[PDB]
């Protein structure tokens, strides 16, 4: 099971 | 050898030492002394003491996003390395450390249950990262911190080192506070060639820095470790999913078309040394797209890779094995075949999402997926339409497959007595010179000559040419000229009382571009 | 033994493994790299064990394999090799094998003290410590083609083996082969760029702090056998003079109530120069290479840099950058002469020390400020930077007193190392009428062992799918959001710890909570 990204923090 | 109270005093007084390469976290390897680790918190610890060094010294930028990538997947946000900081004096408030007796190489395995990920993300980078630093290949113990178990290919990781690798879970067994007197952290990306689609759709890495030669030197090392020292075609089967439904028809047809023994192999049911034995003598490797195809790196030079893709999967969008096979210096032919006949595919919509099922989706999205004739471009990693199509089983249309293969392999497949020379580049031309003459207000001549590159004195090259770039000192325009001789007199648009910049490079056999010499400044 | 080495080279060939994805951050480890003394070319011999990482094809000449000096991408400082089959050795003299592990680099300007320290000595010191075994076993090979230079004694302090210059390599034989060689120097310690593409100034992203400078300085001091309060004036004698020298010394001593001392590179041994600087409370000097010795000053000392007429201190900042580096802990005061009576221009001197149009010369003394310019031969800058200058003493004492209020130096000052928070731990959230969201967390693990004056938590509340957030700065380890919160909505909560307002720690794993 491929490691998926955690959520991206907002660039604003 | 470790004198324990001496080591503790050095640590407590002097603290941690860190020197790392690179100006970015994605291009960084670190050398540490007295890097510690709390196995309770699962955090590495930098202790500030009177001999501490932190290079780079990043301040708050150490968390933008991290100190370095701990796997070879670029900037993956669950694969970062960092430490937490304490004053070395805080040791008095902590259990006495356990000193790790071996020099360490610390890294994350990206996906150690997938054979392709094992070789590409981990084994090849481990092999050469060890060789980046004197004494590591012989002395290092590997510490895998990603948090997975041994996994299906742990014995391959054991081949890269004389010591048994340790996993994160085994660290709490050693003690509450562990200190490495000497530790290297990170893995070089220099051998990677593929990216798995985390920012844009998966495909070949943008600037590949590895050639087939460095792949094959690693393969030769692993073959020796596996105790692996008439011509046949090898069909690399899968027994659990993504099946070839007419394997028996395929074997006989390939044998009759190419006049060769055809043999089957699978990962599930051979020792890996036996798999490598079979691949390393095979003239052709036939396989569904899948991790077993990473063993193509063991094929002899001049063999053919035939990669089969299921219905609605465009071969051009899924190129990890195409990229490996066509890498310069790999010297493998590559052929892709795609099932375009819906009656020859078998769908499994009721399987779990991991296996390509779609029964958990809306009836609407199920219907759109089923009417779809080609998987749309997508990002990693759980795109439902991709998993649905890639886990189809395939009845292979044999006559189209043979037609497809025959456009690339003209006659006999494999290395029929070919000799492989390495292609090397010219040095600079030497002692470039020029002189000018004038015939009138708008007419002048510019004569240029040079000596062969030094390494050409010791080479015998089929075709040697020189490319000269002519530029007027004030202009952004240049004119290139291809030349066979070591001299030339330029006439077109050459003016008196003008300064020209002249650049010369040598070129072997059309494609091997040498360096330019230092600029020649020529006044008329 | 020789036959074993010759066989390994001849059958196996050169082996190369390098770090870094571009030539400007590349360090290479070589085995069986050779060198033609007559061609002055390094040679990569292809044999049956050869490895080339990176394997660049034609891109190895765009522009080169790596920078041999630490000046970034300088087109006279590239390293490359030429390639041959190992079998081509049959056309060559028998190789001479270099048995020492080598570190191969170019010194950028070994006759300038600032270039020596910044471009070479610091990068050599830490590049040697990048690889195990080098610091104690390596012999340095300086390949740039200059001679020993005025500071060769300093380069020798960086290694127990005597360094070799390119000329001494040719003497050893026609074909030299390194059994083990590292090539290149890390740029991690640099802080200045000399203006080759854009006007000279501080490096864009400096990766070194004063701690690593001082650790290097401590090493050099012990190698120089260097372990009553005074102000030190660093005199120049041959050019760029301070003319009212005696009046400067007495004025400094009377105002600050301290001994003053004059120092020079020409008349003292460097060990004694470092001794004087290492316990100086103030260092006063004209802008010039000798001010690189400020890295030896004690913490809390003051640097006073005097700039001649028409030279803006904000344009030439190698020593300001050094003095104000995080962790250097030095005060910096720049003084510029604004009065043309005290400047002493030398238009008669050669172009070397700054022959053109009277039209262009007319503009040169008509300018009040040297324009921003590129390296390296701008006569407008070289004319003004080589003037002699009479120091206006009330104007200098005043601008010093704007920074130094009272007595200078490390008087009753204590510096702590600034450590950053770890991630907050065990973050939790609970959603709810009125939609509400509550969050809590435990302190960073390292905070369990720290006494910190001020601890805050910055919390970002993000609605899923939105590329923005609402930030909150909190003292407590928990919060309830009331303002923004909507029902049946997934929110993302990011949390980081902050020590003393400016020490931002990392965010924890994001909290996902839905109402
Ligand atoms: C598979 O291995 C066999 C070894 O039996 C290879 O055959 C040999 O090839 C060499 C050429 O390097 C010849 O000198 C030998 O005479 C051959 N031995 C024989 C025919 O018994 C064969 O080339 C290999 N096939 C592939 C595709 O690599
Ligand atoms: O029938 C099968 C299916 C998978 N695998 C192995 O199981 C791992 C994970 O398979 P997956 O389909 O997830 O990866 P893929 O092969 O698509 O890269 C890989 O090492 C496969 O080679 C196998 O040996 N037989
Ligand atoms: O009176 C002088 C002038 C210069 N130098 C040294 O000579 C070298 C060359 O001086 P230059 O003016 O070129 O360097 P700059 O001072 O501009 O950095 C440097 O190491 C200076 O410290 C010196 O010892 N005495
Ligand atoms: C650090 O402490 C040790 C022993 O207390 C001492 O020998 C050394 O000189 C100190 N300073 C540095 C920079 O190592
Ligand atoms: C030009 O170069 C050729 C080799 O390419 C050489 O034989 C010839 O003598 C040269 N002519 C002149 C005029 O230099
Ligand atoms: C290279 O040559 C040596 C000596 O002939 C041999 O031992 C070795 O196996 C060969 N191949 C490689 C990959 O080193
Ligand atoms: C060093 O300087 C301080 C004050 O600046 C002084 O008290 C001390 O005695 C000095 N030591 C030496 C050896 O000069
Ligand atoms: C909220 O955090 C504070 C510390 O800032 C703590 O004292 C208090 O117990 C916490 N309250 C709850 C309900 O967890
Ligand atoms: C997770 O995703 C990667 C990238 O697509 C695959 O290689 C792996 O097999 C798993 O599907």
């Amino acid at each position: 099971q491929t490691p998926t990204l955690g959520p991206i923090q907002p660039t604003r | 050898r470790i004198d324990y109270p001496k080591a503790l005093q050095i640590l407590t007084e002097g603290g941690t030492h860190m020197v790392c390469t690179g100006r970015t976290h994605t291009d960084r390897l670190c050398r540490f002394k007295w890097l510690c680790y709390s196995s309770e918190a699962e955090e590495f610890i930098f202790f500030h003491g009177n001999a501490s060094v932190m290079l780079p010294s990043l301040g708050s930028r150490r968390f933008q996003p991290a100190l370095l990538d701990l796997s070879t997947v670029e900037d993956h946000n669950t694969q970062y390395f960092n430490f937490v900081e304490l004053p070395a004096a805080a040791l008095r408030f902590m259990p006495k450390p356990v000193f790790v007796p071996d020099v360490a190489l610390i890294a994350n395995r990206f996906n150690p249950d997938n054979l392709m990920h094992v070789f590409h993300d981990d084994l090849l980078p481990l092999f050469y990262t060890l060789r980046q630093f004197p004494g590591l290949a012989r002395e290092a113990r590997l510490f895998f911190m990603e948090g997975w178990g041994e996994g299906a290919h742990f014995d391959l990781y054991k081949l890269l080192s004389p010591k048994q690798p340790l996993l994160r879970a085994q660290l709490k067994a050693l003690g509450r506070l562990l200190c490495f007197s000497h530790a290297f952290v990170g893995l070089s990306k220099v051998t990677t060639w593929y990216q798995y689609g985390f920012v844009q759709p998966q495909g070949p890495k943008a600037n590949i820095l590895v050639s087939g030669n460095e792949i094959r030197q690693f393969a030769h090392f692993l073959m020796e470790k596996l105790n692996v020292s008439e011509e046949y075609i090898l069909v690399f089967s899968r027994t659990q999913n993504r099946l070839i439904l007419n394997e028996a028809e395929l074997l006989l047809a390939l044998a009759q078309e190419f006049q060769m023994k055809t043999v089957t192999v699978s990962l599930e049911d051979h020792a890996f040394a036996d798999v490598v034995r079979l691949v390393s003598n095979a003239s052709m490797l036939v396989s569904m797209h899948g991790a077993q195809l990473v063993t193509a790196l063991f094929l002899p030079r001049g063999a053919a890779v035939v990669e089969l893709f299921p219905y609605a999967v465009n071969p051009d969008h899924y190129t990890p094995y195409k990229t490996l096979a066509t890498l310069p210096g790999m010297d493998l032919q590559y052929i892709a075949w795609q099932n375009t006949m819906p009656e020859n595919t078998v769908t499994h919509p009721e399987r779990p999402w991991d296996q390509g099922g779609i029964a958990h989706l809306d009836r609407a999205e199920q219907a759109r997926i089923l009417q779809s004739r080609e998987v749309p471009r997508h990002l990693c990693c759980r795109n439902p339409e991709w998993l649905f199509r890639i886990y189809q089983d395939t009845k292979v249309d044999i006559p189209s497959l043979i037609q497809t293969i025959r456009r690339v392999v003209k006659g006999h497949p494999g290395p029929r007595k070919q000799k492989w020379t390495v292609s090397l580049y010219p040095g600079k031309v030497r002692e470039a010179r020029c002189q000018a003459s004038v015939q009138g207000a708008s007419e002048a001549r510019l004569s240029v000559s040079w000596q062969i590159p030094w390494n050409l004195k010791y080479l015998k090259v089929r075709e040697v040419k020189y490319e000269v770039w002519l530029q007027e000192q004030g202009e952004n325009t240049y004119v290139p000229y291809m030349l066979a001789l070591q001299n030339h007199t330029f006439t077109e648009n050459i003016k008196p009382f003008t300064t020209y910049l002249v650049w010369i490079r040598c070129i072997f056999n059309k494609t091997l571009l040498g360096p330019f010499a230092d600029v020649l400044v020529c006044s008329t």
